[PDB]
């Protein structure tokens, strides 16, 4: 950069902290283990004549 | 002393036992009075329908009882279709438990057959019809309710 004659100030400015990055983090992972069941029954008493 | 109506049944045989201060002519008159009150229908296939016994010792009531004391008393055993009609009830309560085979495992569990219950039902049903045949005494009739024209 152009400027004043003789010695000029010696300045670094690279910011240390990480930028935006791929860590979305909040995703569904483990629902509780859950099976549905249709169920059935059939009445079975003595049935003579 | 059985929960059956004798007027609904038909008398078949009687044994009358008499105790105490008893007269044979008065026993005869008492039984003759029943036979003339023929609404107490006995079977027509057995007109000689009475047996009699007479003993001199009157009944004793055991202390702490409730029975009145008496100089004379009467005991009877009677055969009649009414008590088979009481059996026909006891068989139709067996039939209802067996029609759903209720309780039969407490008896098959002892090493009976279920076949025994079916045998027993049928033997009993044969007995009710044995009594129906003798309820059918083929007794003759009396009259009609109405008269005629000419």
């Amino acid at each position: 950069s152009p400027g004043t004659p003789g010695s000029r100030s010696r300045t670094p400015s690279l910011p240390t902290p990480p930028t935006r990055e791929p860590k979305k983090v909040a995703v569904v992972r483990t629902p509780p283990k859950s099976p549905s069941s249709a169920k059935s029954r059939l009445q079975t008493a003595p049935v003579p004549m | 002393m059985v929960k059956c109506d004798p007027r609904h049944g038909k008398y078949m045989a009687c044994c009358l036992l008499y105790r105490g201060d008893v007269v044979p002519k008065d026993v005869n008159a008492a039984i003759a009075t029943i036979k003339t009150k023929r609404s107490i229908q006995f079977v027509d296939w057995c007109p000689t329908g009475f047996k009699v016994g007479i003993n001199y010792q009157p009944p004793t009531v055991v202390p702490g009882g409730d029975l009145a004391k008496v100089q004379r008393a009467v005991c009877m055993l009677s055969n009649t279709t009414a008590i088979a009609e009481a059996w026909a009830r006891l068989d139709h309560k067996f039939d209802l438990m067996y029609a759903k085979r209720a309780f039969v495992h407490w008896y098959v569990g002892e090493g009976m057959e279920e076949g025994e219950f079916s045998e027993a039902r049928e033997d009993m049903a044969a007995l009710e019809k044995d009594y129906e045949e003798v309820g059918v005494d083929s007794v003759e009739g009396e009259g009609e309710e109405e008269g005629e024209e000419y």
